[PDB]
């Protein structure tokens, strides 16, 4: 069977169809879960590790002049996509200086260097006359989820430990279709589906979760006796 | 795994030669498991179609899904020509591997339930 | 204290049980099998693991 | 403190079905809709 | 279909939201071990 | 199962004889060292560590280890009780 | 990142063996054992019987007179039989065989063919009696997979009665994936691959080839439209 033809089809930075065609029969299983289980468990991005808010011990505490306790606060905050533009940059801190009456959002960061934000209608906290809202939030790039008890980053004495979801990837699910060639009927065509917050383009994690499997596959190569 | 299939498509056409029995099967007019008689003997398509010469090609043909571990096909398996659904050979190789011999592991269950 | 355990100690703690057995009982201990031993294996969590076929 | 769910924390309906976590799966172990959407929770029908 | 082997559960799968409750009765509440301890007044039993 | 269980439990004519040999001889090996094994450098049993293979520590596992090789001799009268732990003494000080 | 796992192989002969990979990366036993596990059972290129001509036999389910075996078992003793071509343009073969009772027909009972190696030679066919003829023709291809008779459908001549191609060298694949464990990291998964194989080509052998189709199948997502 010849060298199947790949397909591309991306609505932006979120979303992203790859169809790979003709594949022999029960291939598109084959090609499909591995790079299904890779993209939803390996791929690396950034998350909201640490947060500090000025006046604020902990996290189970309010902000006078805030609607939101710092509880949900830290919910709206793991729900922040950051882009980091510099591939050798691990570790951002955003700040936030708001003053009421205004909801303050994600666009509200004070914009840093080779940082984009993905979406700045976020909603972070709803500010009330009179209160106010200092905040720093620090990004850091890894790969999994880490709950806050095991990093336990704390860039000050204040700063409360989130838990981080770095995976980028929102939601793979790959189709396989009975396509023909020739005389032949049994035939596979795959068509990898990809959904991602923005910061790595799907093109972009499928490149990524290739290579894993593709470096992963190089592992059985020395048999040791 | 061990249960059979029962089909009632075909359930009871009479023919004169095997190829007239498989051949209604290509046709749609008996199914699988649909118990027919051949000649005088009363047999299904499954066992004549797919005769397979050990529970490793049985095995190989269900993961292609040639087969499936209900349906009732014909196996050879030590030097009896079985008439078992691929998931009874596949319970009888669980304990054999388990207790580490096909011999007395043959004697302790009882295949054909 | 807590945090004072070294990642040390749980090597050591897998030495010490080892070939060891533990008893689990079950209230009611209606019959003897309501008692039986097994062998701990070190796990992640605060729950006992338990096989399936002692169940029953 | 926050309490997360953990194996062995236990779980119930309103229609009486109970019992402990057992295992938790990673989200690409789920059992998932043709769509790619993972299932949550894994109950066996051996207790209805 | 299935997260590990990406082949589908060979039947349908009753799939569905359900309203599903964390009870109170959690397993970092009641794990409990020890070595020695207190001891009891009289019989100088262990303390429950 | 332990392993040889089904061997160990028919060289004696009661289950319960089968924990006291095993019982007793664990108790002879941890009080010597371990120096008074019957087993060969081949048979000691050995736990795995991060460090490497060593010997294992849990002397009712080399009890019964030992047991199965049928180099012990068990029963009732057998020597002295007294005179057995002097020997002992003296051959692994 | 985790540390490059090491691969340990336990093979007996060159009909079985075991593949060890560990420490991995928590599910990624899985993400290599079902997809190696598929190609395997499916991709492994070997040969097998396609069709099967004896003297005076007009169908499958009937007897021949002067011998033991009926049709249906020494069709279903070629399905048994190992053949390996020694040569790489070789595509397809014929086995002659011509045997006088009352000897036992074995597998060295074929005609010799030019780099066309049979790999059992003990492989009994039939058990002939005095006054019994066996004149055989066997047709060998080369394919992957399991192919039922009726779907190849290949005849050389009139009456020739296909039969099942085994064309899969590897006769049953088993992974297993055991939980391990590499200081303070407990999710680590030890992957272990078992795989049976009519000793055509050894596992090891088999393993490659899988790995190596694998592989190639990565490289089809470089080329987008
Ligand atoms: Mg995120
Ligand atoms: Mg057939």
């Amino acid at each position: 069977l010849k060298a199947p033809v790949f397909t591309v089809r991306t609505q932006g930075r979120e979303y992203g169809e790859f169809v790979l065609e003709p594949l022999e029969r029960g291939f598109g299983v084959t090609l499909g879960n591995p790079l299904r289980r890779i993209l939803l468990s390996s791929i690396p991005g950034t998350a909201v590790t640490s947060v500090y808010i000025e006046d604020v011990l902990h996290e189970f505490s309010t902000i006078p002049g805030v609607k939101e306790d710092v509880v949900e606060i830290i919910l709206n905050l793991k729900e922040l996509v950051v882009r980091f533009l510099n591939p050798s940059l691990q570790t951002v801190t955003l700040l936030l200086k708001a003053e009421g009456p205004k909801e303050v959002k994600a666009r509200d960061f004070l914009p840093v260097a080779d940082v984009e934000i993905m979406n700045p209608d976020l909603h972070i906290a709803t500010l009330e006359e009179g209160g106010r809202l200092n905040m720093e939030v620090r990004v850091d790039r890894g790969v999994g989820y880490v709950p806050a008890e095991k990093h336990g980053i704390k860039d000050r004495i204040n700063a409360i430990p989130v838990d981080a979801v770095f995976s980028p990837v929102r939601r793979v699910a790959f189709q396989v279709e009975d396509t023909r060639l020739g005389q032949r009927t049994d035939l596979d065509k795959l068509t990898l589906r990809i959904w991602t917050d923005g910061s790595v383009t799907p093109l972009e994690a499928l490149n990524q979760a290739v290579e894993i499997l593709r470096e992963h596959l190089t592992y059985f190569s020395n048999p040791q006796a | 795994i061990t249960q059979v299939r029962k089909e009632k498509k075909g359930a009871g056409l009479e023919f004169a030669t095997p190829e007239e029995a498989l051949a209604a099967h290509e046709r749609g007019e008996v199914a699988l498991n649909a118990p027919i008689k051949v000649a005088g003997r009363e047999t299904s398509v499954g066992r004549l179609k797919y005769v397979f010469a050990n529970p490793d090609e049985a095995l190989l043909a269900v993961a292609h899904g040639i087969v499936d571990l209900q349906d009732v096909v014909t196996v050879r398996y030590m030097g009896k020509r079985l008439e078992t659904s691929p998931g009874r050979i596949l319970f009888a190789r669980i304990v054999a591997e388990a207790v580490e011999d096909e011999k007395v592991a043959w004697e302790l269950i009882q295949l054909d339930v | 204290r807590q945090r004072d355990i070294k990642d040390e100690v749980w090597d050591a703690l897998e030495e010490v049980i080892h070939g060891k057995v533990v008893l689990l009982n079950r209230a009611p201990t209606l019959h003897r099998l309501g008692i039986q031993a097994f062998q701990p294996v070190l796990v992640e969590g605060q729950s006992i693991q338990l096989h399936p076929l002692v169940c029953e | 403190q926050k309490r997360k769910l953990q194996v062995g924390d236990k779980l119930a309906n309103r229609h009486g079905n109970k019992g402990v976590v057992a295992k938790i799966l990673p989200v690409e172990d789920m059992p998932h809709l043709p769509d790619g959407t993972p299932v949550d929770v894994i109950l066996n029908p051996l207790g209805v | 279909y299935d997260g590990r082997t990406g082949e589908p559960i060979e039947g349908p799968i009753v799939v569905g939201q359900m309203f599903i409750m964390k009870l109170y009765h959690m397993v970092e509440d009641k794990m409990h071990a020890r070595s020695t301890g207190p001891y009891s007044l009289i019989t100088q039993q262990p303390l429950g | 199962a332990e392993p040889g269980i089904d061997k160990l439990f028919g060289m004696v004519d009661s289950k319960y004889r089968l924990t006291v040999v095993v019982a007793k001889r664990a108790q002879q090996l941890l009080r010597h060292g371990f120096k008074n094994t019957v087993l060969e450098p081949e048979e000691r049993p050995k736990m795995q560590t991060l460090e490497g293979l060593f010997d294992d520590p849990n002397a009712v596992t080399w009890a019964m280890k030992e047991l199965l090789t049928g180099r012990l001799v068990f029963g009732e009268n057998l020597v002295p009780e007294d005179r057995l732990q002097k020997e002992m003494e003296r051959l692994y000080p």
